[PDB]
């Protein structure tokens, strides 16, 4: 047949992802809303992931029919929303990792830094930093033409940048500093009582280590192939669209699995 | 001492005690005579209520 | 030798019990059984008061029924405006481990005290525009659990050294010392005519003292645990106690015995505060189960429930006008209810 | 409590001048502060107001755009800049402390003023200007343009007495309350638009000019004044 | 709203700002209670860092300590021990030279420890356990009924720590930090530093939902 119906993963990842954030906002209104920094970090991450999840049919239609048959403003709006909330989700993951590292390895200064007002101004700065990519996607985008109509970053060496740029500022720096933050956090918890005693303390420590390993693994497996394909198709020259839409399907799978790992495994919800 | 401890309690032993019927009647009379002046019995109208 | 003392004491205590049983011709419930019940008091919160960052242990209203002072563990005595939710004053305390605060009837001074064994008197209506420490009263061995104002120059204090005290504020000296309790004294309430006062302690005992000659006029013993709160009826002839045995009990002075009990099987937690309404019909008691209960004082019925605090309710207060009830708890908030 | 005002003098028209007032003997930062001037042969006139923490600053209509009021609480000083001075600014300026909470007594202390020689609103009418008076009882009437009874049941009228050669001092605040340091023989009573001050058993240190001031809305307006003479 | 009511509201806002500024400063501090005995060494520990309640403040490596001592209370403990429900740690002082000194010192020490460590308010509060008279146990000798051990040094103090840690019921939620006191060096407060740091992380993990 054809490996198109197998891209029905653009549904199961889709709806659950929306559901994954649909139950998230209720946690703000059915529990402690903003008394802790972690709660508002979870709230911004859930909102960003829901807005990433909103643009599913705008790629499933481009895959299903090999063209973008909508208007120019729809192309600009959808692409800007995609880039904006992608960067927002990545930076929110990064700052939750930094917050856990600060709470563990610099705990005396965490009495001052881990203020809800400071977390609010950091979140506002994160959304404002992603607004750069959002606005630059608004002004530099558009729909091209060839019997098919195509939506991309229409402006070539200018497309080597803003591809290597999103690779550098959206993949490598966040993954490196979350890896450093989590490995230093685990090395600190290795020598902490009520976690290195007997009975269930080592079990709790190994549970924390398993959570660290699974969040790092989910991030790398759900954001490496997209970047690899983007770089090797910007540099190098039927199966290409199929593999590319499996990769960005995994990029959506991150938005599905992210509120699970960062909300349901949190022990402060109930 | 024990002498003072028994002397004070014997001094307070001999007092004039009315019955419980008089006490209940007095409490009933006091609560009935000041019921209209109690804002917490019935909810006051919002015009005359500062809250 | 000492044989006569114990025998004589138990004999005259037994005849005190015999006279008390002779004077119990009926009960309060039998007389009040033909009263139309009050019903359900669904009093709701009108103001919430934010600004305290630690738990509140005491409050006391004003005579004008608009200002109220509150004491918390963050070293703060806050004087509020109930009508507008306005902070009139914020007094930083020298010691943050306070359990009691009082407001003078003249409105010119406030009092505070706690684990520091000192009753502090602060002056409000003074020059320089700031509240200043006017008096420090020392001489108690235990912590200061309650304090109430007689006049601008007389105060009465209850402490955890089994004693009460009457101080003259201007000279700062012990005018009278009230002795006789065996356990630590927790609560205090003055009669409206300012001549007698009842005091409740940890020996499960309430004691009625006369202010003039400093003598224990009466002693009432019915409870099984530590009495934490005590309050006079508006008449001045009866009083009500709350203890850690999850019961309130209403005593009479002239009858010299207990009149009524206020308990339920589904409440197993103690009582931190007790108060009456203006007419004395409604007895409001703060419990440890995050709620305040409203009993009918004549019929022993749970008339109402104030449930707005998510921590231990610590202090209650009913205005002299009877318009509202303020409730302070351990969740750093205190609310006005009507 | 001391409010010593300096900086005044003789200035040619079209100039600028810096008035200052040093405050001592009280917590200066807890008080809102007022500038009120008086013409050489006329009554009082409100000029400016600054709040505690310098949050609210209000000016009169005849000084807006050219007068500035400021304060420094570490130095405990109040400041008034005046620019493009007119001949109508020739007055003696008083610096007044006032505090606002429930039961407060604003306009309680008035400073020793400083001289400056430059060479919709509610109307308070004090019709009588000379009432002869001894051990007698006197009554001074003041009238309004709109009612001073606010919706909170508080009537917003103040009564000051200015003895000859002395700064005015607060007699009555909020139309009925008698200030500290004032004998009980003063009484203030009034209803909407119509007010009176009754002095029973007049004695020495009662001779002066009596002023009624409203405090509903800025600008604060005085009456013309009524003089009691022997 | 009238002019004076507006100014009163402005004063209330200023008081709110001052209250928040004081609350942050009282939130950056750490409260610990000394709860040993007058025959234990509570006063020596507090004075080595350099009637009524006493309360000492001193900052060690950007951590302000609010050390409260309640040793002058001849009243019932159950009526004021709830005032210390949310303290950071409990410091408990025990004299090793107490079994053969003044009567029932060791029994009083274990009884007070069993009262405090198993108290309802301190169900999750860690206890810092100081063992004093380290230089006096070596010259006092247990020789005084169930020891069955030798009477030399470097094991009697271990026996005392085992006796005090055996009273710790309901484990896997709280930790006893044991330390022999050295009255010459500063190693007393460093340990008080380190234990408190181990508290904060143990709090912070809960605050970040990882524990
Ligand atoms: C980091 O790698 C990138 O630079 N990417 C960011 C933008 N992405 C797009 O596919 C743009 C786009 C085109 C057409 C349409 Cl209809 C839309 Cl909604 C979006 C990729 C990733 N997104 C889309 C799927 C999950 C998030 C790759």
């Amino acid at each position: 047949a054809i490996p198109v119906i197998i891209t029905a993963v653009y549904s199961v990842v889709f709806v659950v992802g929306l559901v994954g954030n649909s139950l998230v906002m209720f946690v703000i209104i059915r529990y402690t809303k903003m008394k802790t920094a972690t709660n508002i970090y979870i709230f911004n991450l859930a909102l960003a992931d829901a807005l990433v999840t909103t643009t599913m049919p705008f790629q499933s239609t481009v895959y299903l029919m090999n063209s973008w048959p909508f208007g120019d403003v729809l192309c600009k709006i959808v692409l800007s929303i995609d880039y904006y909330n992608m960067f927002t989700s990545i930076f929110t993951l990064t700052m939750m990792s930094v917050d856990r590292y600060i709470a563990v390895c610099h705990p005396v200064k965490a009495l001052d830094f881990r203020t809800p007002l400071k977390a609010k101004i950091i979140n506002i700065c994160i959304w404002l930093l992603s607004s750069s990519v959002g606005i630059s996607a608004i002004v530099l985008g558009g729909t091209k033409v060839r019997d098919v109509i195509e939506c991309s970053l229409q402006f070539s060496w200018w497309d080597l940048f803003m591809k290597i740029c999103v690779f550098i500022f959206a993949f490598v720096i966040p993954v490196l500093i979350i890896i450093v933050c989590y490995t230093l956090m685990i090395l600190r918890l290795k020598s902490v009582r009520l976690l290195s005693g007997s009975r269930e303390k080592d079990r709790n420590l190994r549970r924390i280590t398993r959570l660290v390993l699974v969040v790092v693994a989910v991030f790398v497996v759900c954001w490496t192939p997209i970047h690899i394909f983007i770089l090797v198709e910007a540099l190098g020259s039927t199966a290409a669209l199929s593999s590319y839409y499996f990769c960005i399907a995994l990029g959506y799978t991150n938005s599905s699995l992210n509120p699970i790992l960062y909300a349901f495994l949190d022990e402060n919800f109930k | 001492q024990a002498r003072k401890l028994v002397e004070q309690l014997k001094m307070e032993a001999n007092i004039d005690r009315i019955k419980v019927s008089k006490a209940a009647a007095d409490l009933m009379a006091y609560c009935e005579a000041h019921a209209k002046e109690d804002p917490l019995l019935t909810p006051v109208p919002a015009s005359e209520n500062p809250f | 030798e000492l044989d006569q003392l114990r025998q004589e004491a138990e004999q005259l205590k037994n005849q005190i019990r015999d006279a008390r049983k002779a004077c119990a011709d009926a009960t309060l419930s039998q007389i009040t059984n033909n009263i139309d019940p009050v019903g359900r008091i669904q009093m709701r919160t009108r103001r919430t008061l934010r600004g305290h960052l630690a738990k509140i242990y005491a409050m006391h209203w004003g005579t004008d029924s608009r200002l109220l002072v509150s004491a918390s563990q963050d070293g703060k005595l806050i004087i509020w405006d109930s009508y507008t939710t306005n902070k009139v004053h914020a007094i930083p305390l020298r010691s943050s481990w306070v359990m009691t605060c009082a407001y003078a009837p003249s409105g010119n001074y406030v009092a505070c005290g706690g684990l520091d064994n000192i009753c502090s008197i602060y002056n409000l209506k003074t020059r320089e525009g700031n509240v200043r420490v006017s008096r420090e009263l020392a001489g108690h061995t235990g912590y200061l659990s309650c304090c109430r104002f007689l006049d601008d120059n007389q105060i009465v204090t209850s402490s955890g050294d089994t004693t009460c005290a009457l101080w003259d504020i201007e000279t700062g000296q012990q005018t009278t010392t009230f002795t006789g309790h065996t356990g630590d004294v927790m609560s205090l309430s003055l009669a409206p005519d300012t001549r007698l006062f009842v005091s409740g302690a940890c020996d499960a005992s309430a004691k009625l003292w006369d202010v003039r000659e400093g003598m224990c006029r009466q002693t009432f013993t019915g409870h099984e645990s530590d009495i934490n709160a005590i309050c006079f009826f508006p008449n001045g002839n009866a009083f009500a106690t709350g203890s850690d045995d999850a019961t309130c009990r209403l005593f009479d002075l002239r009858a010299d015995q207990e009149l009524m009990t206020y308990s339920h099987d589904n409440i197993i937690c103690g009582i931190t505060s007790v108060s009456f309404s203006k007419s004395g019909r409604l007895l409001l008691a703060g419990y440890d189960d995050f709620n305040c209960n409203v009993w009918d004082a004549l019929k022993a019925d749970r008339a109402g429930v104030l449930a707005g605090h998510d921590n231990r309710v610590s202090c209650l207060g009913v205005t002299d006008d009877g318009m509202a009830v303020a409730t302070g708890s351990w969740d750093s908030f205190l609310k006005i209810w009507n | 409590v001391q409010l010593v005002e300096s900086g005044g003098g003789l200035v040619q028209p079209g100039g600028s001048r810096k008035l200052s007032c040093s405050a001592s003997g009280f917590a200066f930062s807890s008080f809102g502060m007022h500038w009120v001037r008086q013409a050489p042969e006329k009554g009082l006139e409100w000029v400016a107001y600054i709040s505690s923490g310098s949050g609210t600053i209000y000016y009169a209509d005849t000084v807006k755009g050219r007068f500035t009021i400021s304060r420094d609480d570490p130095k405990n000083t109040l400041f008034l800049q005046m620019t493009s001075l007119r001949s109508e600014d020739t007055a003696m300026y008083y610096c007044v402390r006032s505090i606002y909470y429930y039961g407060s007594s604003p306009f309680d202390f008035w400073g020793q003023g400083t001289t400056l020689t430059v060479s919709s609103d509610i109307v308070m009418t004090q019709a009588t200007s000379s009432v002869p008076v001894p051990g007698e009882s006197v009554s001074i009437s003041c009238r309004s343009s709109k009612s001073l009874l606010h919706s909170n049941g508080n009537t917003y009228l103040y009564w000051f007495l200015q003895r000859p050669g002395q700064s005015p001092q607060l007699l009555i605040y909020r139309m009925s309350n008698l200030a500290s340091g004032v004998p009980d023989r003063f009484s203030g009573s009034g209803s909407g638009t119509a007010f009176t001050l009754t002095i029973s058993r007049l004695e020495a240190e009662d001779v002066g000019v009596y002023y009624c001031m409203q405090h509903l809305e800025y600008p604060l307006t005085f009456g013309a004044g009524t003089k009691l003479e022997l | 709203v009238s002019a004076e009511d507006k100014a009163a509201a402005e004063r209330s806002k200023m008081i709110d700002k001052n209250l928040r500024e004081d609350g942050e400063k009282q939130r950056r501090e750490i409260k610990l209670l000394l709860l040993g005995t007058s025959n234990s060494g509570k006063n020596t520990i507090v004075k080595q860092m350099k009637t009524g309640i006493v309360e000492n403040k001193f900052t060690f490596k950007e951590l302000t300590f609010k050390m409260v001592d309640v040793g002058a209370q001849r009243s019932e403990r159950k009526k004021w021990i709830h005032c210390f429900e949310g303290v950071t740690a409990i410091i408990f002082c025990v004299e090793l030279s107490g079994y053969d000194l003044q009567t029932s010192r060791m029994a009083a020490s274990l009884k007070l420890f069993d009262s405090i460590c198993n108290n309802k308010w301190f169900i999750d509060t860690s206890l810092i356990l100081f063992l004093n008279k380290k230089d006096l146990l070596a010259e006092k000798i247990l020789t005084i009924p169930e020891y069955k051990g030798q009477n030399t040094y470097e094991e009697a103090a271990v026996y005392i720590q085992r006796q005090f840690e055996d009273l710790n019921r309901n484990k896997e939620t709280k930790e006893i930090y044991s330390h022999f006191t050295c009255s010459t060096d500063t190693s007393n407060i460093q340990f008080v530093f380190d234990a408190v740091t181990d508290v904060i992380i143990q709090n912070n993990l809960k605050y970040i939902g990882l524990c």
